[PDB]
């Protein structure tokens, strides 16, 4: 157990539902040779070689889950 | 108690059904006796325990 | 962004989808950034508005 300052009154403020804005395309395929998103060997490195490493990675090139926040509504200040 | 049965429940994107199971028990002598397991890592990070 | 983690799902009391149960990792950024904020901790939904 840790320590956790307490809460107050439990009125959660109103939540919207406005996916259809959200949708939108910015697909960002990763590019294996660009080398993003790449894990390293856990314990070891190497220096100016090539080497085949069996692991976890993932596949070229997907569209992936991009989803994003913003700003709430606004009227003035 | 021995016998007994316990028994949950799943979500639906799950597969549904309801989670079953039995359980057995074994007692106390006047000292207690415990289970201890061991395992080592090499590679997983620096050498250092 | 803000992550949950979790092994076990489930709907709400409204039946909207989002519900776990038990032990949830919560990762949380603050600090305007800088904080990385997290904890497996238990999560408990609140009865108002
Ligand atoms: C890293 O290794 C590569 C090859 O394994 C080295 O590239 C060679 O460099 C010499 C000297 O500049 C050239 O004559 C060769 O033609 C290069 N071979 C290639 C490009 O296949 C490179 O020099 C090494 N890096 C360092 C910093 O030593
Ligand atoms: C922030 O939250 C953590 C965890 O609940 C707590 O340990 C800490 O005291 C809090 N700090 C402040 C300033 O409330």
């Amino acid at each position: 157990v840790d320590v956790g300052p307490d809460s107050v009154k439990s009125a959660c403020i109103e939540v919207d539902i406005q996916q259809t804005f959200f949708d939108k395309t910015w697909p960002r395929p990763i590019d294996v040779s660009k080398a993003d998103g790449i894990i390293y060997p856990q314990g070891r490195t190497y220096s100016n070689i090539t080497i085949t490493y069996q692991g976890l990675f993932p596949y070229q090139g997907d569209h992936g889950d991009m989803y994003v926040y913003s700003a709430g509504h606004a009227t003035g200040t | 108690e021995d016998g007994d049965y316990y028994r949950k429940q799943l979500s639906p994107l799950e597969g549904g059904g309801w989670l079953v199971a039995s359980g057995s028990t074994v007692a106390m002598t006047e000292q207690l006796q415990m289970g201890f397991g061991i395992t080592v890592q090499y590679g997983t990070d620096t050498n250092s325990v | 962004p803000a992550f949950m983690l979790g092994s076990s799902v489930g709907n709400f009391s409204d039946g909207k989808m989002g519900r776990f149960f038990n032990h949830t990792l919560v990762l949380l950024p603050d600090g305007c950034g800088t904080l990385l904020r997290a904890f497996y901790c238990i999560l408990e939904p609140r009865s108002g508005n």
